[PDB]
Order: C-alpha cells, then structure tokens, then sequence
C-alpha cells in the first residue's frame, strides 16, 4: 500500500499522527523513505519517476500512481498525448 | 409584402460573439465523527448506533467528486495529439495574436484568458493547508482537481493550432494541411455564397475580422456582469458551506450546545436524551446539505454535456443548425479556457444593405418554360437577369443558367423574354 | 388562511399572444431570413419552391401543382381544428401540471 | 427485395400534426411561523431554537420562482421586433385564417 | 418534516420542467426559424415548416 496525508508537510507528519504511540507497523509509514511532496498533500510508500504514462490511479493535481515492474508502486506525472506538428 | 417584389442584399458584415458555459463545481469531503462529536469519546459510542448513515453520505459525496473530473475530461480531452502552430505567423492577413499563447508571460496563456482569469474572484487559492481553516477544523475538506490549469491551456492550444492549420479534417482522421484563405472559401461555399466573393474581397474581410476581435477584447473589461454564470457557482458553494458550519451552535431544544456541559450538570439517564437530540439535529443538517449538492450536480452535468456537444459540432466542424453556434450563418468558432468553465467565440456572416426588385417564377421563350438552376430571376425595370439568392450579382439568362420543363400554359406568373443559347456566334 | 400563497407571472397572457403573432407574421412574410439578420420579403408561392428544393424535389413540381397543394394544406388545417376538440384528453401533458 | 428492382413514388400528400410541450409551473410562497405555530406566541419562542429552517426554505422557493420566468422568456422572446401582416390576406391560395 | 418533504419534491419537479423548456426553445429555433434535416425532430415525414 501507499499512504497519502492530505494537508500536511511530511517533514512534519510524525507530529500529526502522533507517531510516537502507534504500533511499530504504522511507524513505517510516517518517516520511512520514498517520501514525496505533492500539492494535494504528500505521499509515503511510493517511488517517484521521470517517465510519463497515462493515468491509472488518480492521486490528484496532475499526479497519478501505478503498480508495475522487484515490484513496487510508482508515482508519475500523467501525459496528455503524443506530440505532432502540421507542415 | 407584395407578390412580385423581392429584396436582395448587396453587402455583408463579419460578426464575432461570445458564449459562457459552466463545466465543473467544487469537490468536497466530510467526516461525521469529527463534525458531529468533535473530539468527545462519549459521543462516539452513542453515534455508533447510527452506523449505517455516514457510510451513505460519504458515498454520495465521493460520487459527486468523481463526476466532476469526468465532466472536465469529456469536454476538453477530445483529441489525443498535441499539435503546434508554425513559428511564422502569416495567415493571409488574418491576425490571431489575441487567441494564441503568449510565451513571455510565466503562464503560457493568451491575452484574453488573462482577462477571464482576473475577472472571476475565487475563495481558496492554494490547497496546502480564513473561510478554509475553521472548516478543516470542523471536518470538511476541499479537494484539488485532477487536471491542473496549465494542462487545460495546452489542450485548448492544441485545438486552436489544429483548426487554423488543417480545417475540419483533423477531427475525422489524420490532419491534412491547407492554406487559410482557401479554407475560408470552403466555408463561404458551405453557407451558400460562391467562392469568388472571398477572393475579390479578401482584404476587406480580413480587416473586419481584426476589428471585431479588438472589440471583443475591449468589451469584456466593461460592464462587470458578463461572467455572472461562472461567479454564481462559487457564490453558491461558499454560502452552502457557511450555513453548514454555522449550524453547529444550535441547541435544537436541549439545554446547551456543548457536549461536556450536557454530560456534567445532569445525571446520565436524562443527559443521554439531550445528547441524542443534538445528534439527530446535526445528522439532519448533513443530510440537507448532501441532497442540495446532488441536485446542483445534476444541473452542472446537463450544462457540461451541452458544452461538449458545442465543442464537437461548432469547433471541429461547421453546423447548419440555426442559432446553435451564434446568430447569423455560422462560419467558425474558437474556444478559450476560464475558471470552472469555457468560453466560445463564434464568427458568423450577416447580410447588410438590401435593395428592391421585381421577380417572376419562370420565363416563356418559344412555348417552353425555363426555370433557374441555382438562382432567382430579377428585373431592374427594363432588363431581366439571374442572380444568386444571398448576394446581388446579376448575369445574362442563357441555356446554361436555366433548365426547360413543359410549356408555358400552366404556370401562373410567367413572363416573356429572350434566352441566349451561347452557340450561335461561335459556329456562325 | 394557512400561509400558502401563489404569485403572478411577469408576462401576462396578452403579451405571449403578441409574441406568437409577431413570429407568425415574420415567417409568412419573409421566410427564414428574419431570424439571421434583417427581414427580406418574398412571395409565398415562391418560398414553397425553395422549401421543396430543399427536401430534394425540383421546383417546377410546385409551380405545376400549386392549386392542388393549396387545397390539401387547407383541408389538413381544418382536420386539426376538429381533432384537437373531439379527442378525449389530447392535453394531458398540460393538465398534469395543474 | 431483389437485385434489379426499385420502387419510385408518383404522387404526394401534405400532412399537418401537433406537438405539445410544458414550459412553466406555478409560483408558490410559504410562511413557516404561521403554518407551524399559527396565532400562538409561546410556539414561536420555542421555534427560534432551530438555527435556520426557514431562511433555507425561502431561498429555495425564491430560486424556483425566478427560474420559471427565465424559462418563459427564453422560449418566447426570440426576436425583438414586432412584425405585422399586411391588410390584404392573399397568399397565393393558402388560407391562414385559423 | 412535512415542509421539508414538500420543498424537496418541488425542487425535483422544477428540474424536470426546465429540461422540457430547454427542449421547447431548441424546437422553436430550429423548426420555426429555419428548415431542419434531423429525422423525426420536426414531425414525421420530410419537414416543410412549423
Ligand atoms: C460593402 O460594405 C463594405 C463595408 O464597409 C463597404 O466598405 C466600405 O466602403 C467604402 C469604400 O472604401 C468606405 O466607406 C469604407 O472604407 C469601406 N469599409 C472599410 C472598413 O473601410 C463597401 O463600400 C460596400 N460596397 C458597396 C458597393 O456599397
Ligand atoms: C494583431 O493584433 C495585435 C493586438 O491588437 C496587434 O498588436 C498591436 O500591434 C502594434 C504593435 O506594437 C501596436 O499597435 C500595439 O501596441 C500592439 N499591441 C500589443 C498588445 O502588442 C498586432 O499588430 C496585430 N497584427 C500584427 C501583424 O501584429
Ligand atoms: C436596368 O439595368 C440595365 C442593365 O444595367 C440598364 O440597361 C443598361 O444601362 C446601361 C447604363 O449605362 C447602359 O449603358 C446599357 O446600354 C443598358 N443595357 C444595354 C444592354 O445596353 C437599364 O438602364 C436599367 N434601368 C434603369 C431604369 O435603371
Ligand atoms: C408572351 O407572348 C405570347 C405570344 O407572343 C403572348 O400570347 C398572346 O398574347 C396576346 C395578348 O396580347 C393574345 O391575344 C394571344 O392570344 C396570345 N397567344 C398567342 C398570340 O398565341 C403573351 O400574351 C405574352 N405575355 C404577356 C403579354 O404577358
Ligand atoms: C378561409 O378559411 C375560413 C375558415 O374556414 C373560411 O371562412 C368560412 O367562410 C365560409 C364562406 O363565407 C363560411 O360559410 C364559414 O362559416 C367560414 N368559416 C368561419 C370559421 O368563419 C374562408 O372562407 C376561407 N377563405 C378565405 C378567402 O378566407
Ligand atoms: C379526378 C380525381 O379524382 N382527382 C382527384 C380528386 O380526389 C380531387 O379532384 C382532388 C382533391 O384535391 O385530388 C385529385
Ligand atoms: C397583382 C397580381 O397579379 N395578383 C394579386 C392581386 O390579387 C391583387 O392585385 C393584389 C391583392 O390581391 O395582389 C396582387
Ligand atoms: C512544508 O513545510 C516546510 C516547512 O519547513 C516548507 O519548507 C515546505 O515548503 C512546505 N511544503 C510545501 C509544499 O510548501
Ligand atoms: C528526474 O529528472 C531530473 C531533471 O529532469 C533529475 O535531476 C532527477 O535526478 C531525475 N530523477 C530520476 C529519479 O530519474
Ligand atoms: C421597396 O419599394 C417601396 C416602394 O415605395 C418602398 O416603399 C420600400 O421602402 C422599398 N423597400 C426597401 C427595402 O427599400
Ligand atoms: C440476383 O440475386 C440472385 C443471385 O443469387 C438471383 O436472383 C440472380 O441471379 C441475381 N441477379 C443478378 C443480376 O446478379
Ligand atoms: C394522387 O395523384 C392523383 C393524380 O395525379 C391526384 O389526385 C393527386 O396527385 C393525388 N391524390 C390526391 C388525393 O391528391
């Protein structure tokens, strides 16, 4: 899974979910790695890449997420279509 | 009115008009256990009775939120190729610099999209979190749209580039290029005027179009009521949220509106009836909110379907439906983006300066009756000519203009004249 | 006496009649031209030729059958007059609102 | 059906038919304090403790009320010119008296 | 509760009437002020006038 916190700066999440008195299985999704900051909030558990594909699961504000190939969940910026020019 | 008098225009005018349409509304989210019981643990256990309602309200709001994104996608994302306009901007004398993107500005928006974006005043600028604070403290959230406002501008840019470089061919297959002054000739032929009218009045038509665009720009700034349709959406949503929030300071008959105050000062078995009174009141408030939102969402959906149809039929084609794409005879349209909506610019043809003539239905020449192929017979008092019906341009009557049918004993208002037969001088 | 009242509309029943009479006069004296610019007059039996030509029939078929078409049109109008009256409901779409 | 046969009409008919459409409904107004309570002064003071259950009803009903007028205007007020038909009612044999 | 039920029913009926009124306006524009080629829109047959 990946977790999205909708209104916080996940530099400052461990102080919002009160990460200190949670189960050691919830603390993996508080600081961890793969931290990424979006405009809708910010996201923990998914890796950001530089390719552009078409949307699979809409995260918001232009960002989408997917599961593909070792396997993991990736997040990316959706593409609008091919590029072309008339002569 | 008379029965042998006809009026024909000798002149024309190019007209540009606008049309505003809403597309989407604001997306919202709610959490009952925060809205109803705030931060009490005693009220949570009591609310846990009514455990099948909040699921239902949440489902309703989620459905609305997804439908908004679907609306926007249906309207704008019609074509899946990002065309570009050539770097040399010369299109036969027409001057599109007011609708094409402006690279100097940090946001690549055209000069008119800036006026549209400044004339609509919003509420929540920035989604990283005031009328947006207390709500968040009360359990109500506003979600950001999926397509940022710099993606919609790319879509409209693609549509404009395609239309002005290829015509209507890019909406029905692969794009095929064609010179612009030779596409306007096709459109003229499509509304019923021969195509040699354009090539002989080209520089007049270009000037009329440019002046019309200038007026469109100047007019929007004045009369600050053009954008009413798009401001009403914002006003409605803000007002609904304010009412919902402020509804939390009513007792609905209990002794107080503070949960801890009710729990203390009373013994449990009668404090619980007061608490249930409060809970029912707040649940009813939420349900009223959700019902009103559902009805408004239905209205917005009807509007968005209309906008999608106009995109398909006026921008990517040339319609013959009357008054669908503006007043006059439609020539062509251009889209522009606006907050929560879309704006269409319709370019149309209007006849200008008419004159009187006398007319007849047929001509009797040698016992035969001749009728026009594609025109109408007119007379200026002494001579008879044949002309096209939308623009005065007289010519001689010949066997190539007319066709024969029967004899001239049966038609009511037939008249006498001569038909030329353009073969005598060439052979003789 | 209980607190429920009805408000009057803005356009009276005598203004809507004026609007419809204007539409009819315009259409029968100028055709489709008055809806897309200034009104331009044209004889009526020379307007029907345009409309026939528009549905795919040559325009001499009208000028050679004009008096038959006139009678057929008149008879059809009379039948409308009779049928609207002597059918049972015919208007249940507007009665339902009330 | 066959592969070298065709049928072509030799005559015609002019048909007139009708179509009915609703355009608007009735405009209503309601007064809570007289519907719910009536002429009782003790009732109103108890009713005040519900935050706003009549401001909302009033707004809803007023929205409906103005929407009806917008509907009628959009349907009928197409052309802002009042044309009239000439005094002599001869239109080539067609009879528009009805 | 009685009043709220009344108002909700009114809102829904108003929406339906509005859909009908929009249809009527389109028919006015396209059948009366012009000549239509859409099939079975302006009556059954080949449209001449309305
Ligand atoms: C047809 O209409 C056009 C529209 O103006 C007329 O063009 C104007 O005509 C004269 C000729 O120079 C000037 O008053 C104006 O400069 C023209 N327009 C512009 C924008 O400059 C044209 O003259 C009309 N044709 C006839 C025969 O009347
Ligand atoms: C196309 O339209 C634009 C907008 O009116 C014209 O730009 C103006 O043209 C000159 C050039 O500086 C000046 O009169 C104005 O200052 C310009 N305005 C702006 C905002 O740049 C343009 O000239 C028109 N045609 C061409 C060929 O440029
Ligand atoms: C009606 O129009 C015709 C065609 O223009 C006019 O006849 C021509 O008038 C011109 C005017 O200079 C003469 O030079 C020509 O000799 C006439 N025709 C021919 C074939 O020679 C006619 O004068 C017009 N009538 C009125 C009353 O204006
Ligand atoms: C058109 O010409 C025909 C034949 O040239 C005219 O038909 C004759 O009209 C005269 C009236 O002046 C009658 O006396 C004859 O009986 C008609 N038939 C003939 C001569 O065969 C016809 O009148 C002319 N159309 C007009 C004047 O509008
Ligand atoms: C046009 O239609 C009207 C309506 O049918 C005709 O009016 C009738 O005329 C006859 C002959 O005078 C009377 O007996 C009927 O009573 C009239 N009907 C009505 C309803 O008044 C009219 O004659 C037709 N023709 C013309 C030229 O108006
Ligand atoms: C000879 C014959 O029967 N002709 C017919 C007749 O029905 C009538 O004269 C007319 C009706 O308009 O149609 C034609
Ligand atoms: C002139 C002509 O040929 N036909 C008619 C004739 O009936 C009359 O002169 C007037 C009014 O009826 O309108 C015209
Ligand atoms: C979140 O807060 C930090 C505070 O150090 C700030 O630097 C950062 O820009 C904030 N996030 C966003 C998206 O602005
Ligand atoms: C993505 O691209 C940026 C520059 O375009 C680069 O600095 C960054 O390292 C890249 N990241 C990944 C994960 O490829
Ligand atoms: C047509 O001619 C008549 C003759 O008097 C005149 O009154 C009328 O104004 C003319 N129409 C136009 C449009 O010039
Ligand atoms: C028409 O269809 C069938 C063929 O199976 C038969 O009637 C006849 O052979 C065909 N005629 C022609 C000209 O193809
Ligand atoms: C059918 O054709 C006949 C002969 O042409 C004629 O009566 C008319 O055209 C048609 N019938 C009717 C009743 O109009």
């Amino acid at each position: 899974v990946a977790v999205l916190y909708q209104g916080v700066n996940c530099t400052e999440v461990p102080v919002a979910i009160h990460a200190d008195q949670l189960t050691p299985t919830w603390r993996v999704y508080s600081t961890g790695s793969n931290v990424f900051q979006t405009r809708a909030g910010c996201l923990i558990g998914a890796e950001y890449v530089n390719n552009s594909y078409e949307c699979d699961i809409p995260i918001g504000a232009g960002i989408c997420a997917s599961y593909q190939t070792s396997q993991s969940i990736i997040a990316y910026t959706m593409s609008l279509g091919a590029e072309n020019s008339v002569a | 009115y008379s029965n042998n008098s006809i009026a024909i225009p000798t002149n024309f005018t190019i007209s540009v008009t606008t049309e505003i349409l809403p597309v989407s509304m604001t997306k919202t989210s709610v959490d009952c256990t925060m809205y109803i019981c705030g931060d009490s643990t005693e009220c949570s256990n009591l609310l846990l009775q009514y455990g099948s309602f909040c699921t239902q309200l949440k489902r309703a709001l989620t459905g609305i939120a997804v439908e908004q994104d679907k609306n926007t996608q249906e309207v704008f994302a019609q074509v899946k190729q990002i065309y570009k306009t050539p770097p040399i901007k010369y299109f036969g004398g027409f001057n599109f610099s007011q609708i094409l993107p402006d690279p100097s500005k940090p946001s690549k928006r055209s000069p008119i999209e800036d006026l549209l974006f400044n004339k609509v005043t919003l509420a929540d600028a920035g989604f990283i979190k005031d009328l947006i604070c207390a709500q968040k403290f009360k359990g109500l959230t506003v979600l950001p749209p999926l397509l940022t406002d710099e993606m919609i501008a790319q879509y409209t840019s693609a549509l404009l580039a395609g239309t002005i470089t290829s015509g209507w061919t890019f909406g029905a297959g692969p794009a095929l290029q064609i010179p612009f002054p030779m596409q306007m000739a096709y459109r003229f032929n499509g509304i019923g005027v021969t195509q040699n009218v354009l090539y002989e009045n080209q520089k007049l038509i270009a000037n009329q179009f440019n002046s019309a665009i200038g007026k469109i720009q100047d007019s929007l700034s004045s009369t600050p009521s053009a954008l009413g349709k798009l401001q009403d959406v914002v006003n409605h949503n803000a007002q609904a949220l304010n009412t919902l929030v402020k509804q939390l300071s009513s007792k609905f008959g209990a002794i107080s509106s503070v949960l801890n105050d009710i729990f203390s000062r009373l013994d449990p078995p009668e404090a619980e009836v007061q608490i249930d009174r409060l809970i029912t009141g707040r649940l009813q408030s939420l349900q009223t909110y959700v019902t009103q939102q559902l009805i408004r969402a239905a209205e917005i959906r009807a509007s968005a379907n209309l906008a999608a149809t106009k995109m398909s039929e006026c921008v990517l084609g040339q319609s013959k439906r009357v008054d669908f794409c503006g007043k006059g005879y439609h020539l062509m349209s251009f889209p522009q983006s606006a907050p929560h909506g879309v704006v269409f610019l319709h370019v149309t043809y209007v006849p200008a300066q008419e004159k009187n003539f006398t007319t007849a239905p047929a001509i009797c020449h040698d016992g035969k009756a001749h009728f026009p192929r594609e025109g109408v017979f007119v007379s200026n008092g002494t001579h008879w000519f044949v002309t096209q019906r939308n623009f005065y341009e007289p010519q001689i009557i010949t066997t190539d203009n007319t066709f024969v049918s029967g004899n001239c004993d049966v038609v009511i208002g037939i008249v006498n004249n001569t038909v030329y037969d353009p073969l005598q001088p060439e052979l003789d």
